[PDB]
Parts: structure tokens; C-alpha cells; sequence
């Protein structure tokens, strides 16, 4: 690892600088180096890791969607043959995206998840595992597509089971997990009714627990609740 | 696209 | 070159796809490969090259400015010592930025400029040479800073001399060259009066030639004229 | 910053 010679604390410091500079590829490389030091990550460090890779893969997903749309149009009736270039370049971006997802999944498997015992860490990492398998599923078309989808489902389900046992219904990690698993149902698993049911039940159970929260916790929880409502409005 | 976090 | 095996036309096609996908690093690599085929570039191809590298270096410049500002604050009276990390990371971004500028300057020197005989190509490439030396000057602090500044000035001046002899005062390349050379005077050469004089004279001479233009040419020229006016308003 | 193109 090219970060092997840099101190853990320096990698974290530079990840924060990279974020300020909107250098998310650098941020992700610094956080990968920090993970590879072998120590567990604090709450703040877990969120630096997730912010970095979410931004990187988010840009790759946006680019893949642009290219996939151009490719689809090139394959419509009446479209002029333009050669292999669109497919080739879509494949190049897709392969890079898969590489990023494989890198994140590799960090989770070696060895973040196995050392994560508290609900706030374990649910967070299992949510990430579901998310990155979901991004792989978005571009999957081959023999293993069903297994990729099932890997996402399994990770989300384990995270859900822990979150319901160990966290209050307003916990922002629990809420964001439910938001994303609901999107998995709608967009990946062809299960819009499950997606809607999950979003609605999550929202309603969070609403009922808001009375227990401080002003700052209330702000955090209601922010994610509004995203659940936004998706429900989109879907109904 | 729908919202995720 | 990793693009040596790809057809020139395929590189251009993929540069256009990369632009649509907002993948400007890829766009620049494809255009570098196209330049290295050794043929002159058409007008459209020149603008693909410039768009790609302008976006890449623009992001590097924005990041360098963020990091340089953090570094400056860390070196103020009363600021807690935080170690070498800010300087190191600013230096990392700076070195990458310099590498991009050196790459562009290398393409211009091998061999775009020497083969560019028409005013529209030669002025365009000399403007680019001035621009990329200007970006090097923005981060320069050592023995060669004056020579870097003078390299930018010399390239801009040759472009200016050709543009005044060979192009109408509304030509958008001539206008954009003057805009940028004026910024060079203001921000690099400590010559705000020269910057203001150049912007004003360029604007006024373009105004007087607008009557010769079609509606579409008028739109192109007035767009850059408004940028000259915007800078004049900022500076006066 | 001032405008450039
Ligand atoms: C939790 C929430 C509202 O939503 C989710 C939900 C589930 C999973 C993920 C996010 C969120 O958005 N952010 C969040 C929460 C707690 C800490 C940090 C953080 C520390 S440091 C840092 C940075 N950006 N430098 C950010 C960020
Ligand atoms: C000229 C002008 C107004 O300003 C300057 C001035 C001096 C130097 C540079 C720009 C400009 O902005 N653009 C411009 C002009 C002519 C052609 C193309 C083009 C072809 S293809 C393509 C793409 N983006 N796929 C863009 C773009
Ligand atoms: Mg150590
Ligand atoms: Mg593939
Ligand atoms: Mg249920
Ligand atoms: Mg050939
Ligand atoms: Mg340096
Ligand atoms: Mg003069």
C-alpha cells in the first residue's frame, strides 16, 4: 500500500483536508490507508470513509448512466452504426466502478465487519456492504447478477435485524439503512410494494419516537425522515 | 432517482 | 502512450463521450492520445483538447487555493502547530497541477505550435501556452518564478501580435486571448493599469466591429465582451 | 477571481 509509510493520524488529517478541497479520490485513498493500519475506526473515521467512497462511486454511477443511455439509443431502430466505441467506454467506466466497489467490500471483509461489535459500527458497515453490492447490481448483467442482488439483500437484512434490536427507531444510521434498503427493494429487487411499506413503517415509527430527542438529535432524525417522505411521494 | 444516504 | 493502439477517430469520439459524462480526466487523456498521432488538429479538435485540460487544471487550481489558504492560516500568529501534513498535501496537489501543465506545454512544443500556420490555430495554441505558464506562475515561488512569468508573457504577446494583424477585433479567439492576457497583467504581473487598459481597448474595438457580424457571430463575440466588462467592473 | 476562458 502506497499509504503504508504514512502515520494513521496523518492519513485522517489529510482525508479531512481532501474533503475541504473536494478531492474525493484522494480522500478515499487516505481513508483506505487508515483502514489498512488495522485498528478499528471511530464514528468520525467511519463517516470519513463512507463520505469519500460515496462521492467517488457516485460520480462513476452518474457517468455510467450517461454512457448507458447513449448506448441504449445507439441500439434503437434507425440509429446509425457508430462502432464499438460507446460500448468500450461504458465498459471502461463500469470496470472502474466495479473496482471501487470491490475495494470497499474488501476493506469491509478485511477486517472491519468482523471486528465491529457495537451496533453503531456493525450496522454502519453492513449498510455499506449492502450499498456497494447494490452498486454492483446496478451494472450487473451476467450469470452472477442474482447472487450479487442476494449479497446486497443479505447484508441489508443483517443490518436491519441488528438495528431493530439495538437502536431506537430515530437513530440516523437505522433510518438511513431503511431508506437505502427501501430503494434496493424498489430499484433492484423489483419489489415496489416492499419498498413503500418499509419507507412508511420506518417513517411512522420514527415520528412516534421524536418526543424523546434533544433539539440536535431531532434535526438529525427529521432530515432522514424527510428523505423517506420524498421517496414515498415519488412512488405514490 | 430516489434518495439514498 | 497507453492510447497508442487506439484509432485517432475513436479517441476523438471517446473524448466527446467523456465530456458528456463529465469525465474530464478521461477526456484529456483521449485528446492527448489524439495529439500524439502526429496530425494537426481541426478547430473542433483543438477546442476538445482545451476544454478537457481546462477542466482538469481548473479543479486542481481550486483545490490548491483551498489548501494554500489553510496553510496560510496555520502559519498565523496564535495558530496551533498541526505538523507537516497541510504543507505536504498542498505540495502533492501542486506537483500534480504542475505535471498537468507540463503535459499540455509538452504537447504544444511537440509539435502543435510548430505546425500551426493559420492564425486561428497558431493564436489558439499560443494562448494556451500563455495560460498554462500562467497556471505554473500561480504556484511558483522559487528561482525560476520570473522566467515562468516571462514565458507566459512572451507566449501571450506573440499571440496578441498575430491576432491584431490577422483577425478582426470581434474574433472570439482574439477576444478570449485579450481577456486572459489582461488577467495575467492584473493577477500575475502586478500590472493592474495594463490589465484595465487592455480590457477596455479590446472591448471598445470589438464594439465597433459588431456591425459586420451575423446574428450567430454577434452572440459569440458579445459573450466574451461581457466577460471583459465583468472584469472591468471588478477592477474599477 | 476574474473571468478567463
Ligand atoms: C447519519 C446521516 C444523517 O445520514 C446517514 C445515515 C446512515 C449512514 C450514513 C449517513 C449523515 O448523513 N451524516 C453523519 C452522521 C454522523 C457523523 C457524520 C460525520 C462525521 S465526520 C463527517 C465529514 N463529512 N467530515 C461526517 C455524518
Ligand atoms: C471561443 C469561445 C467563445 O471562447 C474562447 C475564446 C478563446 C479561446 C477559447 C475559448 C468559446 O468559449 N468556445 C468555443 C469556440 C469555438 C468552438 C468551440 C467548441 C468546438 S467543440 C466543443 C466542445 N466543448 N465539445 C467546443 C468552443
Ligand atoms: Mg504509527
Ligand atoms: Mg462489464
Ligand atoms: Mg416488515
Ligand atoms: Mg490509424
Ligand atoms: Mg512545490
Ligand atoms: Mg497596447
Amino acid at each position: 500500500g502506497a499509504m503504508g509509510s504514512m502515520e494513521r493520524a496523518s492519513l485522517i488529517q489529510k482525508a479531512k483536508l481532501a474533503e475541504q478541497a473536494e478531492r474525493y479520490e484522494d480522500m478515499a485513498a487516505f481513508m483506505k490507508g487508515a483502514v489498512e493500519k488495522g485498528e478499528e475506526l471511530s464514528c468520525e473515521e467511519r463517516n470519513l470513509l463512507s463520505v469519500a467512497y460515496k462521492n467517488v462511486v457516485g460520480g462513476q454511477r452518474a457517468a455510467w448512466r450517461v454512457l448507458s443511455s447513449i448506448e441504449q439509443k445507439s441500439n434503437e431502430e434507425g440509429s446509425e452504426e457508430k462502432g464499438p466505441e460507446v460500448r468500450e467506454y461504458r465498459e471502461k467506466v463500469e470496470t472502474e466502478l466495479q473496482g471501487v466497489c470491490d475495494t470497499v467490500l474488501g476493506l469491509l471483509d478485511s477486517h472491519l465487519i468482523k471486528e465491529a461489535g457495537d451496533a453503531e459500527s456493525r450496522v454502519f458497515y453492513l449498510k455499506m456492504k449492502g450499498d456497494y453490492y447494490r452498486y454492483l447490481a446496478e451494472v450487473a448483467t451476467g450469470d452472477d447478477k442474482k447472487r450479487i442482488i442476494d449479497s446486497a439483500r443479505s447484508a441489508y437484512q443483517e443490518a436491519m435485524d441488528i438495528s431493530k434490536k439495538e437502536m431506537p427507531p430515530t437513530n440516523p444510521i437505522r433510518l438511513g439503512l431503511a431508506l437505502n434498503f427501501s430503494v434496493f427493494h424498489y430499484e433492484i429487487a423489483n419489489s415496489p410494494e416492499e419498498a413503500i411499506s418499509l419507507a412508511k413503517t420506518t417513517f411512522d415509527e420514527a415520528m412516534a419516537d421524536l418526543h424523546t430527542l434533544s433539539e440536535d438529535s431531532y434535526k438529525d432524525s427529521t432530515l432522514i425522515m424527510q428523505l423517506l417522505r420524498d421517496n414515498l411521494t415519488l412512488w405514490t | 432517482f430516489p434518495a439514498t444516504v
